[PDB]
């Protein structure tokens, strides 16, 4: 037993660093709301990829592209990753309907990871890192 | 908020606080997060990091004499851990 | 679930996991608490030792085959910081 | 900006590490739990003793001293000491009043120092240590 | 000597340095690797703690029995780290 | 009194870093040591600078811009800076004569600063990396 | 690897805490110097007592049973030792063949365990407190 013992940080691949950011049912779109989102996006996407994260980026608003995009992260094995990254991006000041909508979501996204649902990411850190507002 | 074994749930505000709005640069919680990842994200454990963003987050104001709408209020990150080892992102050999 | 500046909430089970019952010796969560104050306590810093409390906690076992019903269970507890320093308790 | 930066420990007093038991409303009880309270109770005040701490123990099943000690914990102040530490503890596979009783007190416990509503804990570290089913 | 000295020796009295290679001598190719992962966190008589291991580790004629054990002496009074500069 | 109290490096500049070659009076420089001294004088002024140190480097071939460059070195304030690092770097395998300068060089190097002459540095961290035989 | 390495302490015993004092050829022992030589044996013998050590004091008056006490200490096995820790406690502005008497007692202590022919402390702490002039 040790207290200084860390998390098997030496496999191929750091792993996925998935971004999603929630688009769908949100209207009045402001100038500085669209570049502040596309800032988070962006300085999320630099600075991950940089400690060796493979970043994946995908949103909400075509619906096809999201079921082929969540049974994608499904069936993705990490048995050659350290770990798993998962940012949920959202706008404050959103409609009754988009607040909902985001815990879905989130639920969802989390869900697939829950219990030790993924083998390959058994004894591995699941980093989930959300920003929402209702 | 059902989460399992080895999560690591990092939230950009705590119940009961503000979050500022939007702007061109983007947001408190990923602007700091991603000052923080950049400066220190490939030498300091994970968990302590994440209570460095939560300080320099919960530090951060806006002119009062300009909105003093929004006074009185603070964004407070938060973070829960179901980790069992420290978390280190040194660069892959 | 509301909180505050410099909170720390530290839970003996997650969400979806189980508590082994009370014992003479007390409980699982508890004693190894207990154990890891009593070693670390005045050197670690505590979510640090928190995290050892989740590493020794969420590898108990009972004895499978004794009780073959408690298969698939254990317990992992899990901690919410919202401190904004790192906490020691030096010897004052 | 110090990235080891640490809260501030050099207060007169450590500070009162409370230990709360939910005991009203569980009829069941049996030799086993009956004595692991025991043990968890005084393993937790050795060891916060040993980090300094003033232990300050009681339960819910006198409703009159309960409001008495609710009362003195709300209002005690905290300028001399560094941190506080609150424990509840509650037993497992008890009745629906029981766990029911035991989210209310949960949240009016945390809820006497929530925001920032303890002036002088403002800055310091509130720690909580939570069992329960 | 003097206050708030770190004296860093390559090799402790009664032990033998190795050869400068190509590549350069062990002691600063170790010293410079562990500068480079753990400089800018660990406590720099940590990090000189672990190249006094490394070292000592490394090895290579009949004097076999042989390893190069280098030395820190310490006059600081506080720990030192160098965390990234604003 | 804080038993992790850390040297206050919060200073406009973090230092200079002395990287100081050892030379004059060794016969017969193999290639090799050429090129690891090479590799040891590049290897530390990348992993200094990484660190924020304005790295410096000379040695002793020449009498008289050896003369210049301590002199250049012994009226520098260090009043805006975290801490002072000097390497000494000498090679291997040489002769008698070559280590005894080697010791008056070192000597040298750590007389200037030591007891508390440079009074710019008082307080703050004196790092000095030896490397002789 | 890893830099969080600690030297392994699980073993069954601690290890012994050996306390020498320098008596021999000093000739002029005045109050504050009995009281404080005795002050500063018995706070070392609490602390390192209190740490798990085995304290064993002695001095080097008496000649006869100093080379039985050396030879004592040469033949232990600290296999099921932790580490072993050696404090060397010695007079100041003493005579000139007492400040001599000290270095060779010293090399000679030291030695014991320095060419690594303690074959049972390989790879354990050797720790040494020094206390001359």
């Amino acid at each position: 037993f040790d207290p200084a013992e860390k998390y098997k940080m030496d496999h191929r691949r750091r792993g996925i660093a998935l971004i999603f950011n929630h688009e769908r049912f949100f209207w009045h779109l402001t100038l500085p709301e669209r570049r502040g989102t596309c800032a988070d996006r962006d300085n999320l996407t630099r600075r991950f990829s940089d400690l060796g994260f493979e970043v994946k980026c995908f949103n909400d608003l075509k619906a096809e592209e999201l079921l082929l995009k969540i049974h994608e992260v499904s069936t993705v094995s990490h048995a050659d990753a350290d770990c798993f990254v998962c940012v949920f991006l959202s706008h404050g000041e959103g409609n009754h309907i988009y607040a909902y909508d985001a815990k879905i979501e989130i639920q969802t996204l989390t869900g697939l990871f829950k219990g030790d649902k993924c083998h390959s990411l058994v004894g591995k850190p699941k980093i989930f890192i959300i920003q929402a507002c209702r | 908020l059902p989460a399992g074994a080895d999560f690591l749930m990092c939230y950009s505000v705590a119940e009961g606080y503000y979050s500022h709005r939007e702007t061109v640069n983007g947001s408190w919680y990923i602007q700091d997060l991603c000052e923080m990842l950049g400066k220190y994200g490939s030498s300091l454990e994970f968990t302590e990091l994440l209570t460095l963003v939560n300080r320099k987050v919960s530090q951060r104001r806006v002119d009062f004499c300009k909105d003093p709408s929004a006074i009185g209020k603070k964004q407070v990150p938060c973070f829960a851990s179901m980790l069992t080892k420290k978390l280190h992102f040194f660069p892959k050999s």
